[PDB]
RNA sequence: UGGAGAGUUUGAUCCUGGCUCAGGACGAACGCUGGCGGCGUGCUUAACACAUGCAAGUCGAACGGAAAGGCCCUUUCGGGGGUACUCGAGUGGCGAACGGGUGAGUAACACGUGGGUGAUCUGCCCUGCACUUUGGGAUAAGCCUGGGAAACUGGGUCUAAUACCGAAUACACCCUGCUGGUCGCAUGGCCUGGUAGGGGAAAGCUUUUGCGGUGUGGGAUGGGCCCGCGGCCUAUCAGCUUGUUGGUGGGGUGAUGGCCUACCAAGGCGACGACGGGUAGCCGGCCUGAGAGGGUGACCGGCCACACUGGGACUGAGAUACGGCCCAGACUCCUACGGGAGGCAGCAGUGGGGAAUAUUGCACAAUGGGCGCAAGCCUGAUGCAGCGACGCCGCGUGAGGGAUGACGGCCUUCGGGUUGUAAACCUCUUUCAGCACAGACGAAGCGCAAGUGACGGUAUGUGCAGAAGAAGGACCGGCCAACUACGUGCCAGCAGCCGCGGUAAUACGUAGGGUCCGAGCGUUGUCCGGAAUUACUGGGCGUAAAGAGCUCGUAGGUGGUUUGUCGCGUUGUUCGUGAAAACUCACAGCUUAACUGUGGGCGUGCGGGCGAUACGGGCAGACUAGAGUACUGCAG
């Protein structure tokens, strides 16, 4: 399934702005609800719980994805915590969104979802699509007139690309050089919380 | 009877075969005494790989090869060769290499630039 | 690569110790809810009883033939003859022992692993050598006729063969006697050793890529038999055994062997648990675990056992002979009462049992198998489809903008706050569904015919329209993310534990809000973890449970200093094996993933050779510090 509910909630209740430029959040920083103004118990277990809430709220993933993913992490022979970043880095939709062609991860889930991209030569709808290294991301033909690739087009100001990514075409193509690692990731939270979580 | 039969792996619609050694009497999916190469019809040039020594060794035990496999093994020439009728000829249409993923990256990249 | 804790005994504390909880898994079931797809999976209980339809045939190039199509002569349209293209029934060959099902029995050489067979068989297949001579008597079918209700069956006549039978040849083979050499691991084996005697077979068909028969040498495959080691619980089961333990002569078998038998001897097994009782198919694997270990044997793969119950053989290269035979029994059916028929633990299906498990589907297109020279025929094996959120995986139910933040709800300190960027509105996009068009791969296949895909007009691709058709469940006192109001009052109820209900409950019920998951979410059942709570890794016994009342001593366990030797343990290396699948690493292919393939590792072990000798052990010694004796005193 997907999350369609509002956003700003997931925001308020873990106390930082996952969208990025919402004006909701900095008007009321606390949680929802009636209750968002009583004071918290603190546990170990909370803040570990709110940084995996932060980490699978960000990328839009759902618990059973996450999991798996973990598990992949852990099993690889790194580190378990930019392991499991640079998995959730390397989704389609997040490297859409990295690479300046979607204002936010909701709308580049969106567009993947619907074909609007087409990767190394062939057409692919899987925003879970994983991109490894010297992967060529396209735009088809027929949606490059469309007004969302329009208004992506024309406002590569925002965000920078990072190092790992980088559009090379006037019609927005993107190549991958590398996976990124730890230090080019730029995310919000902590992994190791995370990994503390998952090792309970 | 000993016979080089193929026996049949992959998923339900993708067909994968093993070219095994094994006795007339034996289910398709059962144990083999050998196993001397694979077959994918699936593929558009549809791969095989037949390792020529154990199967000349086979058919000069005496195993009969079924229809399909008689079928490869002409295709591969060990047949021909096994009897010597026409010469060992390679018939084998070989899968054609595709180009690296390094080399259209670099072509994308002179492309742009 | 890799071990997380919390609550509960007290007025309070520390410890010991049990109980409970947070995790994972499932061939699951139940409750609420439910969109799609890919890939899997589905009687765990009654090895209960089974309606119905299919699940093993094939060959006319073995044979006599001519019932049905074809062709040709003939006609009164009743038909009649020939043909052999062809083919019912029949003789004959091969197959039917495979494949498919089930887990009742079995604690056993059944299984796993490693050996042995100088103690053995092997149809079809491959490949050497030698042959394929000669004669005869029948009979099925056909025709005539009899019995019986039926099942079925008797008689007469007649006919063929690659059916059956006699003889010759074989001297490669089998048996016997003598005899030579050689290797051993003892019986013995080998040199197709030599030599004398006796003996053992065959089948033809077909004109077309032609198929066949017999003996014998060697391969290949498939077995049989024997053995080491390994994997349950029970002395509140201590004796068990008389073909039982061994020998000899016979018999028997493919083969060794009390396998059988006559005689002879009196052995054989057992606390290292015989003999009984209970339970159980075994394994690769699967789940859990940090690992050791624990639980398990669903799918897939190998071996075993069985086919209504219990015995028995026959045919055959091969028989637990599922869809063979004989007998006995229970049950069901037919009967003219004389007698007959049947066996779903094959595929669907039915009834019953149960918490619970599916279609009386399509196709031989692909792979495997049987027969055939071949075309071809058969194949509920198999390939697919149908049904079930049963499981895993993936996707959608929209995206951007949108405020002193509308209405309503709920709370209120009456101020306002929260639902809430949520909504309403403005744009954008259409994934998946819906409609239209086109449309596969799987088939370097099969076929000497012109064609050939069950899946399937599916997957898929391109257009069309529109946010349009698409979210629920549990929980919120602490463990353990998430709190307020009203209702009720020791009730109604909740609860995994602690414990909550006594008119102002964050614990009941309902509403707002919230949290966790999400086509699922919870409950129950079961196994592992947490549990170091059976402690090998890795626990203990003064007072918490735990030192026998104390000795002697049997089996067993364990053992001072030192020399030489063995290489049993130990250790190094190498060879063989440890099926595949699974697991792990890497790569590749499905739009990704699940899934699938490829190549390594793993397969922790066992068998053979070679190396080492510190330690343990054995063997052969030596020493006196342990142990014991002697002598002189001593206390009780």
């Amino acid at each position: 399934a997907r999350y369609t509910g509002p956003a700003t909630r997931k925001s308020r209740r873990l106390g930082v702005d996952l969208v990025g430029g919402d004006q909701s959040f900095e008007k009321r920083p606390y949680p929802p609800g009636q209750h968002g103004r009583a004071r918290i118990k603190e546990s170990e277990y909370r803040q570990q719980l709110q940084e995996k809430q932060k980490a699978r709220f960000s990328y839009g993933v759902m618990e059973k994805q996450f999991r798996r993913y973990y598990e992949e992490a852990n099993r690889q022979p790194g580190k378990t915590g930019d392991n499991l970043l640079r998995i959730l880095e390397s989704r389609l939709d997040n490297v859409v969104y990295r690479a300046g062609l979607a204002r936010t991860r909701r709308m580049a889930r969106q567009l993947v979802s619907h074909g609007h991209f087409l990767v190394n030569g062939v057409k692919v709808d899987i925003p879970s699509y994983r991109v490894s290294q010297y992967d060529i991301i396209d735009v088809k033909e027929k949606s490059l007139n469309t007004l969302p690739f329009q208004i992506a087009r024309e406002t590569a100001g925002e965000r920078p690309i990072p190092s790992w990514l980088q559009v090379v075409g006037e019609r927005q193509r993107i190549l991958v050089h590398q996976l990124p690692e730890r230090a080019q990731i730029d995310v919000p939270l902590t992994e190791q919380l995370i990994v503390e979580l998952y090792s309970k | 009877a000993v016979k080089i039969k193929l026996t049949r792996l992959g998923k339900i619609r993708n067909p994968q075969y093993r070219i095994i050694v094994a006795d007339a009497r034996t289910r398709r999916d059962g144990r083999a005494i050998e196993v001397i190469g694979r077959y994918h019809p699936k593929e558009e040039p549809s791969l095989i790989q037949i390792d020529s020594e154990r199967a000349q060794y086979w058919l000069g035990v005496g195993a009969q090869p079924t229809e399909p496999v008689l079928a490869l093994l002409k295709i591969t020439g060990d047949w021909q060769k096994f009897k010597g009728l026409p010469g060992a000829e390679g018939t084998l249409k070989v899968k054609e290499p595709k180009p690296s993923k390094l080399d259209l990256f670099n072509a994308a990249l002179a492309e742009a630039e």
